[PDB]
This record gives C-alpha cells, sequence and structure tokens, in this order.
C-alpha cells in the first residue's frame, strides 16, 4: 500500500485494500466476534 | 472570478495529469455541467468518470447541484492548503540540528559521539579509539545519515521553495485581491 | 536546555548555599584534619586530592576575613546570590569584560558599579 | 517592510511587516531568523561574500539599504569624536571645512585603506583627548538632558491646558 | 557551581553488625560509598560534614537485611553550560586543548580558539601561542574557558569550552 | 481507455512536474476536516 | 457496519482520519468531565 | 553624494515618525530635537534643503520638474521645521475620515 498511493493510485483499490488492512488487523487481536469470517492458516485451524 | 480561472490554468499546468486536465478544462466554463454531457464530451469511462469525478469531489473543486440533473463548480483550498504544507515540509526535513561527525569505527561499523570517542580519545596516539576494537574512528558518515538525507534534501527543499514562493505571491495577489 | 546563561537551574537549587574555591580549600585540610585522628581508618579516595591538588594550587583569595568581609561586601547588594559566586572565581578587572563574562547583567547597574566592586575586589586582594 | 524578501530562510519580511535587519562587517542583511539559523550553523559566516566576522560582528537596525547601516554606524562612532563645535573652532571655513575632514574620514572608512585613516585619528583623538573630546562629551550629555527635560515641560503644559478647560467646563 | 545542598540515602545493613555501636557503624558505611563516588542527576560529591537523622529501620520480609534511612548535608559541584570558569591543561593537540577544573574534563576545540593562538607541534611540549609568542598556551597552563556545554556519565563529568570570548586566556 | 476510446487534445507543453508532487499531495492528512484554513493562518501569522 | 461506520442527516461512511482529527480538539476539561482522564 | 545622504536620512526619520498609529501633536521644536538626537540632523543644515535642492536640481540639466514634486515638497518642508517655532504645530493622522480599510498616515505641518 505504501508504494500504491506512494504513486496516486486509482484512489479505488484503495478502499478495497484499506478495507484488508483493517481486517488484518482486527484479527490480530480479537477473532471470536460475530461477523467478519474468520480466518484460517492450517486444516480449518482459526487464528488464535 | 476570471483571476481564479488563470490561478486554475496554472494549477492544472502545475498538478494535475492530462486524464484529469482534460476533465479540469471542462470545468472552465462555470454555467452549466451536467454528468451525461460530460460524459459524452469526455468520451472517458463512466465508471473512471465517476472516479475523477469523486476525485474531484475529494478535493471539493466541485459543488454538486440537484437540479436528476447535476452542476460542478469550484470549492479547492488545497493549492494555499498545499503551499502551507510545502511551507511544512520545508521546515521540518531540511533543517539538520548540529554537525553531528560523531566517530565512526570503519571495521565494526559502530557509532559513537564526538562525546562516545572523547571517552576513548587514547592520549597515546592523540586520536580515537574505537570502544571493544582499537580501530580507529572515523567521520559519522552512513550512521545516523539524519544530515545526509537532510543535505540532499536541504538543497530540493530551496529549489522547491522559490518555485513555491512565487506560486504563493500569485495566490496572495489574488487572495488580498478579493478581500 | 540547561544553560546558566538563561538561567535555568532545577528546582532543587533554591537551598543551594554555594561557596568558592577557598572555602572549599578551608575545609580541605580539616578532612585531612579528619583523616590525623579517628585511626584504624583505611585510605582516602581519589577525587578528594585530585580536586584538593587543583583548588589549593590556584586561591582567589587568601584568608579568612578576606572573604568574611566580601560576603558581607555583597551582601547589601541587590544581587541573586548566583551573580556572586560566579565573579569570586572570576577576578575580572574591567566592566564590560565583566559583561562579557556575563550575558545577563547589562542593564542592571551602571557599568562602574561592579567595576568598583571589581575595584573593590583588586584593592582587598593582595597580588605578589 | 515590504522588502524584496530575507535571502537564506526566506519567510520573514514577506508574511511579517514586524522585524528589523541586523548588517555585518561586509555590510549586506540578516534578519533575526537569519541571526538564528546563521549562529546555528556558523556563528559569524556572511551569508553570500562570506567575509571573516571578527567576534560575530552583527547590528540590529530599521533600514532597507546596507550602505545606509554602514553610514550610520561608522557615522556615530567617528561623530563620537571630532566633536569640535563651531564655539571650538575660531573661524566659520575652518569648521566647514572641519565637517568636510569629517565626511572624507568616513567615506574613507566606507571603502578606502583604513590605515592613514587610523592613524589620522591617532593624533586627532590623542591631542584633543587630552581637553576638548571629554569636554564636548559632558556638553552634549548636558544638551541632552535639557532637551529631555523640555519636552517633559512641553507635556506637562500640555496636560495642565487639557485638564483645566475640562475643569472650566465641569464648574 | 560549588554548592551546599542537603540530600539523603538508605543503607542495608547485614545482621552481623547489630547489638552494641549499631548506629556509628550505619555512619563509617556511610562515608564510603556516597563520597568520592560522583553520579549524573544531581553534579559531584565531593564531601559530607554533617548527617541530621536515621530513620527507623525497617525489616524487610525475608532476606534478613534491615533498611535505615539517613539525612545529610553534603558540598556538591556541578557545572552548568555557559558557566566561565578557570582551567589547566592537561594536554595540547592539533584537535584543540585539552584542559581539566578539579576531577572533571574538558575539551576545547581549534576552531573555538583564537586564530591569534596558532597550534604548534614544533615545539617540544605541543602549544598554542601568538605570532609574536607573546603567549604560549601548553601543558599545565592555567586558563580561563567558557563552558559551552556539560555532561555526566555514571560518575564521570566532562564539559567542552571556547578561549574565543572575550577576556579569556591564562589567569 | 485502452481499448474502449482514446481522445486526441491539447493540454499545451507549459506544464510544470515540479519536485515531490506527488509525495506532497499523499501528505494532505487534514481531507475534509474544517478549520485547517484557520490553522494555516495561524502559521503564517 | 461491520468494519465501517456509517452516517446519514447523504449517509456518509467515516475515516479514522477524520474521527481522528475531531477527537485531537477535544479540551482537556469536556474530556475529563466524560470520564476520559486526559493525563 | 552627501546631500542625498542628508536627504536619504530625513526621509527615512519622518517615514518613521509617520509610522506611529495614533494622533501625535508635537511643537516643532520638538520634532527638531527628536531629529537631532536620534537622526544626526541639525539645525542649519536643515534650514538650507530648500537652497541646496533648487541649486542641486538647476545643475543636473534635468528637465521635467513635475517628476520631482515630491522631493521638493519635503525639501520645502524641511525649511519650515528648521525655520518656525511657537506658533506652528506639527499634527501626524495615522488615519482620516474618508478612508476605510486603506492606510492614509498623514502629516500636517
Ligand atoms: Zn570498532
Ligand atoms: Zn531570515
Amino acid at each position: 500500500l505504501r508504494r500504491n498511493e506512494q504513486n496516486g493510485a486509482a484512489a479505488h483499490v484503495i478502499a478495497e485494500d484499506v478495507k484488508l488492512l483493517q481486517f488484518h488487523v482486527a484479527t490480530m487481536v480479537d477473532n471470536e466476534l460475530p461477523g467478519l469470517p474468520r480466518a484460517m492458516q492450517k486444516s480449518g485451524r482459526p487464528l488464535k | 472570478p476570471a483571476a481564479l480561472k488563470r490561478l486554475a490554468k496554472y494549477v492544472i499546468r502545475g498538478f494535475y495529469g492530462i486524464e484529469h486536465a482534460l476533465a479540469l478544462d471542462i470545468l472552465i466554463r462555470n454555467s452549466c455541467v451536467k454528468e451525461e454531457d460530460m460524459l459524452e464530451l469526455l468520451k472517458f469511462d463512466r465508471k473512471q468518470l465517476r472516479s475523477v469525478l469523486n476525485n474531484l469531489k475529494g478535493d471539493k473543486f466541485i459543488k454538486c447541484r440537484m437540479r436528476y440533473f447535476i452542476n460542478y463548480r469550484t470549492l479547492v483550498n488545497v493549492v494555499k492548503y498545499k503551499l502551507d504544507h510545502m511551507r511544512r515540509r520545508i521546515e521540518t526535513d531540511e533543517r539538520d540540528s548540529t554537525n553531528r561527525a560523531s566517530f565512526k569505527c570503519p571495521v565494526c561499523s559502530s557509532t559513537f559521539t564526538d562525546l562516545e570517542a572523547n571517552q576513548l580519545f587514547d592520549p597515546m596516539t592523540g586520536t580515537f579509539r574505537c570502544t571493544f576494537c582499537h580501530t580507529e574512528v572515523e567521520e559519522d558518515e552512513s550512521a545516523m545519515p539524519k544530515k545526509d538525507a537532510r543535505t540532499l534534501l536541504a538543497r530540493f527543499n530551496e529549489q522547491i521553495e522559490p518555485i513555491y514562493a512565487l506560486l504563493r505571491e500569485t495566490e496572495d495577489v489574488n487572495l488580498a485581491y478579493e478581500i | 536546555e540547561e544553560d546558566a546563561s538563561q538561567l535555568i537551574f532545577p528546582k532543587e537549587f533554591e537551598t543551594a548555599e554555594t561557596l568558592l574555591n577557598s572555602e572549599v580549600h578551608m575545609l580541605l585540610e580539616h578532612r585531612k584534619q579528619q583523616n590525623e585522628s579517628a585511626e584504624d581508618e583505611q585510605e582516602l579516595s581519589e577525587v578528594f586530592m585530585k580536586t584538593l591538588n587543583y583548588t589549593a594550587r590556584f586561591s582567589r583569595f587568601k584568608n579568612r576575613e578576606t572573604i568574611a568581609s566580601v560576603r558581607s561586601l555583597l551582601l547589601q547588594k541587590k544581587l541573586h546570590k548566583f551573580e556572586l559566586a560566579c565573579l569570586a572565581n572570576l577576578c575580572p578587572e574591567t566592566a564590560e569584560e565583566s559583561k562579557a563574562l556575563i550575558p545577563s547583567l547589562e542593564g542592571r547597574f551602571e557599568d562602574e558599579e561592579l567595576q568598583q566592586i571589581l575595584d573593590d575586589i583588586q584593592t582587598k586582594r593582595s597580588f605578589q | 517592510m515590504d522588502d524584496q524578501g530575507c535571502p537564506r530562510c526566506k519567510t520573514t519580511k514577506y508574511r511579517n511587516p514586524s522585524l528589523k535587519l541586523m548588517v555585518n562587517v561586509c555590510g549586506h542583511t540578516l534578519c533575526e531568523s537569519c541571526v538564528d539559523l546563521l549562529f546555528v550553523r556558523g556563528a559569524g559566516n556572511c551569508p553570500e561574500c562570506g567575509t571573516p566576522l571578527r567576534k560575530s560582528n552583527f547590528r540590529v537596525q530599521l533600514f532597507e539599504d546596507p550602505t545606509v547601516d554602514k553610514e550610520v554606524e561608522i557615522r556615530k562612532k567617528v561623530l563620537k569624536i571630532y566633536n569640535k563645535r563651531e564655539e571650538d573652532f575660531p573661524s566659520l571655513r575652518e569648521y566647514n571645512d572641519f565637517l568636510e575632514e569629517v565626511e572624507e574620514i568616513v567615506f574613507n572608512l566606507t571603502n578606502n585603506v583604513d590605515l592613514d585613516n587610523t592613524k589620522k585619528k591617532m593624533e586627532i583623538y590623542q591631542k584633543e583627548n587630552k581637553d576638548v573630546i571629554q569636554k564636548n562629551k559632558l556638553k552634549l550629555t548636558r544638551e541632552q538632558e535639557e532637551l529631555e527635560e523640555a519636552l517633559e515641560v512641553e507635556r506637562q503644559e500640555n496636560e495642565q491646558r487639557r485638564l483645566f478647560i475640562q475643569k472650566e467646563e465641569q464648574l | 557551581m560549588f554548592y551546599h545542598i542537603s540530600l539523603e540515602h538508605e543503607i542495608l545493613l547485614h545482621p552481623r553488625y547489630f547489638g552494641p555501636n549499631l548506629l556509628n557503624t550505619v555512619k563509617q558505611k556511610l562515608f564510603t560509598e556516597v563520597e568520592g563516588t560522583c553520579t549524573g542527576k544531581y553534579g559531584f560529591v565531593i564531601a559530607v560534614t554533617t548527617i541530621d537523622n536515621i530513620g527507623a529501620g525497617v525489616i524487610q520480609p525475608g532476606r534478613g537485611f534491615v533498611l535505615y534511612p539517613v539525612k545529610y548535608k553534603a558540598i556538591v559541584f556541578r557545572p552548568f553550560k555557559g558557566e566561565v570558569v578557570d582551567a589547566v591543561v592537561t594536554q595540547v593537540n592539533k584537535v584543540g586543548l585539552f584542559t581539566e577544573i578539579g576531577p572533571m574534563s574538558c575539551f576545547i576545540s581549534r576552531h573555538s580558539i583564537p586564530s591569534e593562538m596558532e597550534f604548534d607541534p614544533n615545539s617540544n611540549p605541543p602549544c598554542y601561542k601568538t605570532m609574536d609568542e607573546d603567549i604560549v598556551i601548553q601543558q599545565d597552563d592555567e586558563i580561563r574557558l567558557k563552558i559551552v556545554g556539560t555532561r555526566v556519565d555514571k560518575n564521570d563529568i566532562f564539559a567542552i569550552g571556547s578561549l574565543m570570548d572575550d577576556y579569556l586566556g591564562l589567569v | 481507455p485502452d481499448k474502449k476510446k482514446i481522445l486526441f487534445f491539447n493540454d499545451k507543453s507549459c506544464q510544470f512536474s515540479v519536485d515531490e508532487e506527488f509525495q506532497k499531495l499523499w501528505r494532505s492528512v487534514t481531507v475534509d476536516s474544517m478549520d485547517e484554513e484557520k490553522i494555516e493562518e495561524y502559521l503564517k501569522r | 457496519s461491520g468494519l465501517e461506520l456509517y452516517a446519514e442527516w447523504k449517509k456518509i461512511l467515516l475515516s479514522p482520519e477524520r474521527v481522528h482529527e475531531i477527537f485531537k480538539r477535544i479540551s482537556d476539561e469536556e474530556c475529563f468531565v466524560l470520564g476520559m482522564e486526559p493525563r | 553624494e552627501h546631500f542625498l545622504g542628508f536627504l536619504r536620512r530625513l526621509l527615512e526619520y519622518v517615514k518613521w515618525r509617520l509610522r506611529v498609529q495614533h494622533v501625535v501633536q508635537e511643537s516643532p521644536p520638538a520634532f527638531l530635537s527628536g531629529l537631532a538626537q536620534r537622526v544626526c540632523i541639525q539645525r542649519k543644515p536643515l534650514r538650507f534643503c530648500a537652497e541646496r535642492l533648487r541649486s542641486l536640481l538647476h545643475t543636473l540639466e534635468i528637465t521635467d520638474l513635475a517628476d520631482f514634486s515630491p522631493l521638493t515638497l519635503l525639501a520645502n518642508f524641511a525649511t519650515l521645521v528648521s525655520t518656525y517655532a511657537k506658533g506652528f504645530t506639527i499634527i501626524i493622522e495615522p488615519f482620516d475620515d474618508r478612508t476605510p480599510t486603506i492606510a492614509n498616515p498623514i502629516l500636517h505641518f
């Protein structure tokens, strides 16, 4: 994202990746909040 | 408003890209500007035109009117705002606090202050010796390169400062006039 | 940030009564007079004589009453007590020097006033 | 307060009309922001002609010609001496020629060799610091004191005139 | 600036010192690890002269030791930036002049020394002198300097000075 | 648009890129927040 | 809504930078009386 | 050259005197003393300024004197300040009546 708004992107990939960053940082702290489809790495292992 | 029109001819030249600038050229005439007309005339992509318009909306460069027909008139305070932001970067990044010539040991690339190598200063050699290895120190160089970034920026920022100061004097001549 | 040119002391230096090189010099032998008696004690420190060998080679005045008067000399003066100790260990002879030595006393009194005390100093100081 | 604009740290005079400019030995320009921005980066190095500033010689005044600042400061430091009034000379042509000699010494210290100028200053300053220079220092101090006294007398008379006409009206 | 201030300290006693002469044993143990070991926050502890009062010894749970708070008045030296002082030169080098004030070390950079006193490595003792040799400042010379900045580390203090200022040099 | 349509126009040769213009734009942190002009005038005072 | 917040009186979706600059201006007494100790 | 310096000094002092943002009444000896203290101009070279500017302006062959209407005014103003006292009055106005949002500091001798 740093390089993508370092060059003035279309201001529309920035919404759907700011939501990605919001999701990823709201994924580290608390995952058991309703909604917000859970993330997984291994064999169906939700994040701890 | 003709002066603002003129300042506008400069800023489009000075900042916005062709895709933006072509649309901005249409914004020149503040009599009537519909969405269907501007789309057909520009022949830009509707999604893409909506992006540019949304971008211009972000500038508050366009005041949408629900005639549904729409109209687009100037609301951009960024030119003066951006010049003030340029003055703010000119004032913080460019300045260097001190010569900051700390001893630095070329063998271990460790960084020291003039104070650090002073305790080390070895009276038998009349020079400064690094801490854990007695190899002689050097200039700060790459270590702590606030000056190295500032020295390149110092000059880059001064060129940008003459150009932006000319632009700011033009803006004051326009802004003072309209009181 | 902490400069005595702008007169910034820590707020702990309100009851920080000061002294100069001779009053230091006086008790330094009394501590050596403490090492005379009170036996079964180890050697002295290093800084004790390191300062004693330094500030005994150079003195600012000669004896007790030379200072016992000079502290009564500045007694009636409208002074910050920080001011007295700065020139007590300067020994200046020209008034603009003293105001070149102090970034703070240009605008307090007449120039000859502190020069008169400078004259009062060079009148009491017995040079040899 | 609307001059072309500060050289080094160009912000002061263009925005704020609340400053003053300080001259150096070579005598070009320095504002307070220049003063501080220069002192942190050398403290006695002229912004353009790199003159070797002796003891960071800087002097803040309010004029917009550097030669004017130079002439004012040098003219004060010369006219501290050379104080022979028309009372002190026998004739009038000698007094006017003396003032022209003072102008010659000021213009020589402007651009010429400062050696013969200083020798002339040695001779006249010694020969008249015997008697006349200190005497005229005293007399100029007396006239400064009496002019300040006379202006305060004028303002006391104006305050009394105002308040007495007010008390006329109210009485 | 030599100050006569009041500060406090605490001592951990080992239980093998209790009994008679317990109190004075706190005194001897006070002198050692308080004086002759200078710190950074208050300055330089040289010598103590009076001990006001000894608090009550709190037995901490386990570990035996009993802590008694103590209050004492100790003369302290803490130099400040901008201070002018007389110093002694300990070593002369081309990068500058090393002087020392009491236990404190002091560095004078060559650019902060008047150009009249040029460095002379040719002399068996390295020195600083006028071309006319009116004065030759070398090692173990007494000079007056101005503190440009100060330092305090673990127990050692350092400052940095300049001879460029007026009324500086040998004393 | 790469394939949908393309337009021929005249924008002139007098266009100045300047220095770090993109970087300057990415630093408009205040955006729509009001009172920035009040702040701008306070910084020039 | 989910990870975003909307606002209609014109239904804007609030930005963290925007609400952050809004918060950056509350004084230290109304913030204190609403409970949040400013120190 | 020295007379251009003289007019330069007088112009800058009257310009600095006009900078005051309140109405100031003076008698002309107070203005002469403010002169003779703060920009070193005495009384008799301030009397002879009209004769000097007329002789200089006759000397340098210059043609269209309407272009030189202000400085002559200033020089002539100098003469009055250095001649008359106790009957005349120097009143400085930073602003007049009809002059809204416009700096118009004037100086009635
Ligand atoms: Zn190393
Ligand atoms: Zn400046």
